[PDB]
């Protein structure tokens, strides 16, 4: 169930161990794609499954004619999707520059289908992606608790919490705008919004507990590059009216250096800059002394991130906490022989003789809605909500 | 060998207390019961006596020749314990 | 590729005024906790234990004061002995007439040294019974040699309703299961 | 429009010289009086109770000194216990070796936490008798358990004309009312 | 067999004494040709046997004509090898000056054999001398422990350890480049190394608030120092030296250049080469004239005159301490007591009988070897005695 250093722990010692880790100089969180399935998202297995069911003609070409994907993992549903999209984009650009007509129209169909499939599943509320006050709904109840508990546990004079993620949906922004918090994501301006890498060095001050940081490692639905060689950000309504509507209800793919998700168009030196900056900043954070990190919802299928995390244990003051539901299955599959790279990677660090590593397993005791409650509220935090009963009366005066 | 258990160290022979080798002390709230312990043992340590006046239930302060330095201890619970207690009034007055 | 110590520092000595010690903290420490290879330890509250590295021994001290002087912080401490290494393990000596040097680093005390401080001799372990745990941290277990207890006399003191009879029962029951050829009345 | 606390502070900690706590006060009426959702509170003279924010516990202390160092004002205080959460409410523990860290803010105690400090152990209520009201603020009722009170002997002392007979009559009558099968002489 | 002013003392007292001398202001170590015999080296009397077994024809002419060596010494294997090469170079130089063509070959042919013999014994790894990461092998396990123990027991505001040696091989450099330590030796540069004697007064510091460095004085030269056409002394790397001149010395049989090499104490008549030798001795004499010094000697045979003279004079200062290892007291005490032995034995036995507390001699065969020297030294309490980094490195390498 719960392992630290190779042996077992109980609920009370673990709950007391979590509390002391939140009072260190640096605190961070790393979230994956499984943290959004409780509010309308999907896992990569489901995306591949639905694509494989919907488009059975294009699947033969990718396997036979161009060798972009293998058979065994296609059957098992273990393909990396953003790597496939990046490779397809490279193929299309090469075909375009050397003037081959047969392949240029062949790859447009594949790319448009892949974008349709991955865009449809990231709109967490369907047609109501346009309207305002989306964070007021009950699906976003636990993101607010996460942010509140993570801010209110800092003593004055300590740094603000930092958040990393591999998603490209808008759950955290909608949740944070409803509390009254301001997040720094690297952009500034309203009528023309641009990316400045030095916005991560600023903080507010009162001249008479406001802010946090957000790092998006795979892009976002509202980032695009125009005819000018700069990257812009717009709001959800404007993006929906501009290009998101046509992706879903039409056969539209005519700009190839436009969208900045998921990890696509890395061969352009204007677009690769953003990804490089995000990853460098992530690598610098876990190299500081007196640091703690929590990981939840992330399946250890990335070689670069695994390489970074392991090399940081060489410092005596770095601690990490990991959540992995399907743990027994991995243990049996690797003791008997076999398993993929994720299973070997997680099992090899579960068995170390380190007091800096903690692994939590279970069925639904390692889910996102179980991670939030292990984190405590302070004794003087106000919890009784009595301003809404006043707002309803104010509106009832009419 | 002798083992003595009293709640009034002040009502004891000054020679009997002064000729022990190990002392255990639970909460002791009276200014004349602390003087007996003070004069029974040596000087050279006063920061340790101020604790005894505010120990909780079940803690002790041990010092002697079986201990390299004085310790504050949280004692385990015996199983099975001694006889529970004397009679209780509420049960008998409600046995209609 | 060289590591002199696998533990971080807390502050450095800035003055000596006889037998009292004065320490200045660094800039980052605000949350009263410091971490290492084994876990997290508290360092700033009065009554705690810390240590200074002096050559090839470790000097052990106890905290008394803590105040202001972003402003700086300060600490006062007193020494109560030192820890030494002889063959393959460690021993604790209770002589406290040695002081560190100006600039000496101050370190937290991990849980491995804490076991050494509250320990009995290795050859006497078969002659020991268990009483309880450390009260401030509740990690270390306390043992005592029966030979050194029941050689001279022993005293048990306390008020009413605080646990004298519990200790008497716990102590007397164990001795019967270790030295069955013993007289107790 | 995000809030960390709905009751405003009075000062902050600037020292810990052993068992004492030293407090510096904010300027103006900000350092004497506070207004909140349930009324108004104040700390004004030696004998009052004050509280310190320490994360997941609340430390309880009593005032002893006040003096001029607009001039600056200071306070000394001593600790009693602390408060924490159990299931959906709170409980009071009575150990007095824990202290707050430097820079912590000090707040006055509302009547809601006073109702928790002076309560009984949540199960003797079916056998509890009401005696009066606390003297200083007169907003908390005092209860006592019959089995614990009338187990060993009891002593009532005082001069003449001050109220011994009132107390005897009150106690005996409302013990007779609760248990009609009682024997009293 | 441990003595202190003539009185035998047990082991524990000796250990408590060594523990107390390691925490003084100044600490030093002197090492000889016996300290590298556990790595693949040879002593001085193992070189003479090889020479006189391999070249029996020059031995007659080198005794019966030029009077450069005695019969008693060459029969008893008591030849000073590096004191003969200097005299040979002098002879060859004078013959070249006065233009005696017949006498040049007879010396160019024997100087080509003396180098061919002494050079081969100092490689320590044979053909692996030009490879990288030689400090990861098991032969250098105790040099690392010595260097690590010396640095770890200094307190802030104290000097750095100093190490002197008469070996001219590369053992200590290989050992120190594996721990990550930096050793100062008087040279600076990369594309041209040059000798700067004034940088023995330099030290490091940290700009944020590190103290990981030491000094190394090589008394008889090195294999990697040489003098090019210009009158400046250069240093190269082991691979480069091997590809430049060492290969031909070991293989080719008629290879002699001239006043080129700077080992072992050979071309002293030149006035730009003796400058390098003089500085090491001046600084050695300067080091041991300080108030709170302690010096350990191991591997040295006491067959030198100038070093003995310097050591004797430094003892008339009441706060200088010496510890000496010599695995042959028993075979020398009797030979001195009966009739008198050699100069080395006479020196060591005159030193043993002194009625001071400032001298300590250790004997007993294998009990006074280099390996036994290391474990008599202390070990810090907070020094990490475990293995955690290597497991993580193995896991990292295994990845992908
Ligand atoms: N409700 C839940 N709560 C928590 N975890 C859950 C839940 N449901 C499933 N899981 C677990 O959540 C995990 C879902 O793993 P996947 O979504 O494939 O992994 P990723 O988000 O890293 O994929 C993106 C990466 O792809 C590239 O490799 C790059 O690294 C990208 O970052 C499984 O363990 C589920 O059991
Ligand atoms: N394993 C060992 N460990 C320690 N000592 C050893 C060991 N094996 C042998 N010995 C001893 O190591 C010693 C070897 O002594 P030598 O090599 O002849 O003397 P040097 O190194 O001073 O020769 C160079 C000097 O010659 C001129 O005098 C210049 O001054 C030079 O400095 C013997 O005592 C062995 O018993
Ligand atoms: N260390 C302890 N841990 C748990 N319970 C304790 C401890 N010490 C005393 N008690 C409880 O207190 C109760 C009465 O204690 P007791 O030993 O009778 O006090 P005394 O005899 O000193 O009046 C017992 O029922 C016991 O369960
Ligand atoms: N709690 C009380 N509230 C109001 N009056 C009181 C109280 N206790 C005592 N008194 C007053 O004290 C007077 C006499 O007190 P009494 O009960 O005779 O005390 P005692 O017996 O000690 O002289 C009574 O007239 C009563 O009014
Ligand atoms: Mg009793
Ligand atoms: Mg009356």
């Amino acid at each position: 169930s719960i392992y630290q250093g190779g042996n077992k722990l109980n609920e009370d010692d673990f709950r007391s161990h979590v509390y002391s880790l939140c009072q260190l100089d640096n605190v961070g969180v790393l979230l994956g794609a499984g943290a959004s399935v409780g509010c309308g998202g999907k896992t990569m297995k489901d995306v591949w499954k639905s694509f494989k069911q919907n488009y059975p003609e294009l699947l033969g070409a990718l396997i036979d004619k161009y060798l972009l994907v293998s058979q065994i993992d296609s059957d098992n549903n273990l393909v990396n999707v953003e790597l496939l999209i990046d490779e397809a984009t490279k193929f299309l650009s090469v075909a375009k520059t050397r003037r081959c007509e047969d392949e240029e129209e062949e790859f447009r169909k594949i790319l448009s289908s892949l974008y349709k499939e991955v865009t449809k599943a990231a709109l967490l509320t369907g047609e109501q992606f346009r309207e305002k006050n989306q964070g007021k709904k009950d699906a976003f109840k636990y993101h607010k608790e996460l942010i509140s508990k993570l801010i209110s546990n800092r003593q004055p004079g300590q740094s603000a919490p930092a958040i990393f993620t591999t998603n490209y949906d808008l759950a955290l922004e909608w949740a944070a705008e409803d509390l009254g918090i301001q997040l720094f994501n690297g952009f500034s301006g309203l009528h023309t919004r641009q990316f400045y890498p030095q916005n991560f060095d600023l903080a507010f001050r009162n001249v008479n507990h406001y802010h946090a940081y957000l790092y998006k490692l795979h892009g976002s639905l509202t980032w695009y590059q125009n005819d000018s060689l700069t990257v812009n950000e717009v709001s959800a309504s404007q993006a929906y009216d501009e290009y998101i509507n046509d992706i879903i209800n039409k056969d539209d793919f005519y700009r190839g250096q436009h969208l900045i998700y998921p990890g696509a168009n890395k061969y352009s030196h204007t677009i690769g800059f953003v990804y490089g900056e995000m990853f460098r900043r992530f690598g610098e954070f876990i190299s500081k002394p007196q640091t703690a990190l929590f990981i939840n919802g992330f399946g250890f299928g990335d070689y670069h991130i695994n390489r970074i995390i392991l090399g940081a244990l060489l410092n005596p003051s770095f601690h990490v906490v990991i959540y992995y539901p399907e743990l027994k299955e991995a243990i049996t599959k690797v003791s008997k022989g076999g398993g993929s790279e994720a299973e070997k990677a997680i099992v090899t660090l579960k068995n170390m003789a380190f007091n800096q590593v903690t692994v939590v397993g279970g069925g639904s005791k390692a889910y996102f809605n179980s991670f939030v409650e292990h984190l405590p509220y302070p004794v003087l935090f106000p919890r009784d909500n009595i301003v809404d009963e006043l707002v309803e009366a104010i509106a009832n005066l009419s | 060998s002798l083992i003595v258990s009293t709640q009034r160290p002040s009502e004891l022979s000054p020679t009997v207390l002064a000729m022990c080798s190990n002392w255990f002390s639970l909460r002791l709230t009276n200014e004349r019961d602390l003087q007996a312990l003070r004069y029974a043992m040596e000087s050279g340590n006063e920061q340790i006596l101020k604790q005894i006046s505010g120990l909780p239930r079940g803690d002790a302060v041990a010092f002697g020749s079986a201990f390299n330095l004085p310790v504050r201890i949280s004692i385990n619970q015996a199983r099975p314990g001694p006889k529970s207690s004397d009679a209780v009034f509420s049960e008998e007055w409600a046995n209609c | 590729l060289f590591k002199l110590t696998e533990i971080s520092a807390i502050g450095y000595v800035v003055g000596l005024e006889g037998e009292r010690i004065r320490i200045n903290l660094h800039e980052g420490l605000q949350g009263r906790l410091a971490s290492h290879r084994k876990g997290v330890s508290s360092v700033t509250q009065p009554g705690d234990l810390i240590g200074f590295d002096a050559g090839n021994i470790l000097v052990v001290a106890r905290v008394t004061d803590m105040a202001f002087v972003i402003p700086l912080r300060q600490i006062i401490a007193y020494a109560i002995g030192f820890v030494k290494r002889e063959l393959n393990g460690y021993v604790f000596i209770s002589e406290d007439w040695r002081l560190p040097a100006l600039g000496s680093s101050a370190v937290p005390l991990t849980s491995d040294f804490l076991n050494i401080i509250y320990s009995i001799d290795k050859e006497e372990l078969p002659k020991a019974v268990e009483l309880g745990v450390d009260s401030r941290t509740k990690t270390v277990k306390i043992f005592a040699s029966v030979d050194k207890l029941l050689s001279r006399h022993l005293a048990v003191l306390g008020s009413t309703g605080y646990g004298k009879s519990n200790f008497n029962a716990l102590l007397t029951r164990k001795v019967s299961e270790k030295y069955p050829n013993s007289r107790i009345v």
